[PDB]
């Protein structure tokens, strides 16, 4: 069987940028590498087939190159229409498989999420569960760290994020991180607390509530 | 023109079995060779199997040998996946895909099957409002919590589609109860709290479910 | 006499027959071939044979694309439909060698075992096609163009595995100790139809 290793799994650029992406196989897969690119909610479409052959109508800022273990697929003049996800594929022989893919996204300048906390409503409540929300809006590059702490002690396991797609207007991030507890365990401690740490905050940031004050 | 039309989305109990099918039109599939591919939600691309129907040929990946069967049936330009004792993990778009031999040259807009043992329930609609109305911000986001619904897709609008400037409506997250759950937020201008009403309606087909409510610290 | 009717091209890795209607009564044929030079050249002259082997003529050019046509003409001791004039022809439907002829079906040479590997080897078939002066094979022919599909499995398991290449050689890895059935196909990526020859037959070690 063959592992396809590609990489980065994430990149950012402009418009105009020359990327590249790499895929390197567990052995010599004699040039029966093809990539492909696929947009949110779409199938796949071919790019590139047999390392370095341009398929029909695909535009020439797609290019390959490589034979062996090492192939590359890269993208120049990058254009908007070119940000999605790249997937390299090994099918010279079964089981076929596919590369981890690569997200190539928007750069543009740092940006600070604005932070937000929210408690539990009182109807929530009132059925047994509370939900806590963080929101960290429009904020870039997408790396972001959120913590819960209740009453200073990290939480873990007990929590989901959701993030959006890059903003189509300002290329921005927005995320919601969500802390779940049983209102028993929710009533048997009192201060909530969301920590943020991102590149455009100078130190983590903080928000947070005190249970029944609201 | 080569075209790959999929079978309709699905919904299947975990321990069944589902079959998904593939149309193919504008060229004989006896001359190429037909793979499935999944994409789990938010993850890449896999391949699960094909099969050549010149001959009846159908290779699997080692993963999926034992509970997946891919046919063809050449007289309807037709290739098949069956797929049995669903799991969680099998949740996913299934996608039927053309080998040129060089390349997976066409592929299907991908069919969408949902393993879940949950029954179809709406959301219950919380406000996301700060502790205090207070902010010393000009700015100030509100929200609403949909949470515990099945299946997807639940859709929020806010001021009954007047407000969409600002707005956030984040992708819905599958819990460990098996339901989904997703917030919708907004900023606004905080000189507008307590004299511009803000409400989120939310519309969850499934369960008939459309609901508005309020928001306000 | 009456004319020729059904004017078929029958092509396998190159070798090509023109075959076509009626079986003769009274009569027989003359068929001409022309590299849509217009030129004709007669090929087959006053046959009952209801078919003519022009291969000797495509594989001088197998991209180039021919015309064919078969003339009829009174035989044995009989009358003549007309004034022993203009005979009775029809021309055949245009050929291209390279983008229609069948692909023959493989033959798998060898296998051999190399490292861990086992080297599955496809007989290089000659064909008639010749350039300089050498039969060319059928990969000098196509070079890339032509894709070698294997097919093998344990005759105990008949899980299937597949591989591919573009030379007449294929490594692949088989357990150690077991039957295994192996079957070869050949395939042109490039064309739309008739792309794929039928399977060698299945070769169980």
């Amino acid at each position: 069987d063959i592992q396809m290793t590609q990489s980065p799994s994430s990149l950012s650029a402009s418009v105009g940028d020359r990327v590249t992406i790499t895929c390197k196989a567990s052995q010599d897969i004699k040039s029966f590498l093809s990539w492909y690119q696929q947009k949110p909610e779409k199938a796949p479409k071919s790019l590139i087939y047999y390392a370095t052959s341009l398929a029909d109508g695909v535009p020439s800022r797609f290019s390959g190159s490589g034979s062996g273990t090492d192939y590359t697929l890269t993208i120049s003049s990058l254009q908007p229409e070119d940000f999605a996800t790249y997937y390299c594929l090994q099918h010279g022989e079964s089981p076929y498989t596919f590369g981890g893919g690569t997200k190539v996204e928007i750069k543009r300048t740092v940006a600070a999420p604005s932070v937000f906390i929210f408690p539990p409503s009182d109807e929530q409540l009132k059925s047994g569960t509370a939900s806590v929300v963080c929101l960290l809006n429009n904020f870039y590059p997408r790396e972001a760290k959120v913590q819960w702490k209740v009453d200073n002690a990290l939480q873990s396991g007990n929590s989901q994020e959701s993030v959006t797609e890059q903003d189509s207007k300002d290329s921005t991030y927005s995320l919601s991180s969500t802390l779940t507890l049983s209102k028993a365990d929710y009533e048997k401690h009192k201060v909530y607390a969301c920590e943020v740490t991102h590149q455009g905050l100078s130190s983590p940031v903080t928000k947070s509530f005190n249970r029944g004050e609201c | 023109q080569v075209q790959l039309l999929e079978s309709g989305a699905v919904l299947a109990r975990p321990g069944t079995s589902v079959k998904i099918s593939c149309k193919a039109s504008g060229f004989n599939i006896k001359d190429y060779y037909m793979h499935w591919v999944k994409q789990r939600p938010g993850q890449g691309l896999e391949w699960i199997g094909g099969n050549d129907p010149a001959n009846g040929h159908s290779m699997y990946d080692p993963k999926f040998q034992g509970r997946v069967t891919i046919t063809a049936d050449t007289s309807t330009s037709t290739v098949f996946m069956e797929l049995s004792s669903l799991r969680s993990e099998d949740t996913a778009v299934y996608y039927c895909a053309r080998d040129s031999g060089y390349a997976m040259d066409y592929w299907g807009q991908g069919t969408l099957v949902t393993v879940s043992s949950a029954s179809t329930k709406g959301p219950s609609v919380f406000p996301l409002a700060p502790c205090s109305r207070s902010t010393s911000e000009s700015t100030a986001a509100l929200g609403c919590l949909v949470k515990d619904y099945f299946p997807e897709p639940v859709t929020v609008s806010w001021n009954s589609g007047a407000l969409t400037s600002g707005v956030h409506t984040f992708p819905a997250v599958l819990q460990s109860s098996g339901l989904y759950s997703l917030s919708s937020v907004v900023t606004v201008p905080s000189s507008s709290l307590g004299t511009k009403t803000y409400t989120c309606n939310v519309d969850h087909k499934p369960s008939n479910t459309k609901v508005d409510k309020r928001v306000e610290s | 006499t009456v004319a020729a009717y059904n004017l078929t091209w029958k092509s396998t890795n190159f070798k090509t027959i023109l075959e076509w209607e009626p079986k003769p009564v009274n009569q027989v044929y003359t068929v001409q071939i022309s590299t849509k030079s217009g030129d004709w050249k007669s090929k087959c002259f006053y046959t009952t044979d209801t078919e003519c082997d022009l291969t000797d003529e495509i594989v001088k050019d197998v991209k180039q694309t021919y015309l064919a046509r078969v003339f009829s003409y009174p035989a044995g001791n009989v009358e003549s439909t007309g004034s022993a004039g203009e005979p009775l022809y029809e021309n055949s439907p245009e050929f291209t060698p390279y983008l229609e002829t069948n692909l023959g079906q493989p033959t798998i040479q060898s296998f051999e075992q190399v490292g861990t590997k086992v080297n599955v080897t496809v007989e290089d078939e000659r064909t008639l096609v010749r350039r300089n002066n050498t039969f060319l094979s059928l990969r000098d022919v196509f070079g890339k163009d032509l894709i070698y599909t294997l097919y093998y499995w344990k005759s105990s398991s008949s899980g299937k595995k597949t591989a591919k290449t573009n030379t007449n050689e294929f490594l692949i890895d088989v357990d150690k100790g077991e039957n295994y059935c192996f079957s070869v196909q050949a395939v042109i990526p490039s064309r739309t139809v008739n792309r794929k020859s039928t399977d060698s037959p299945v070769e169980c070690m």
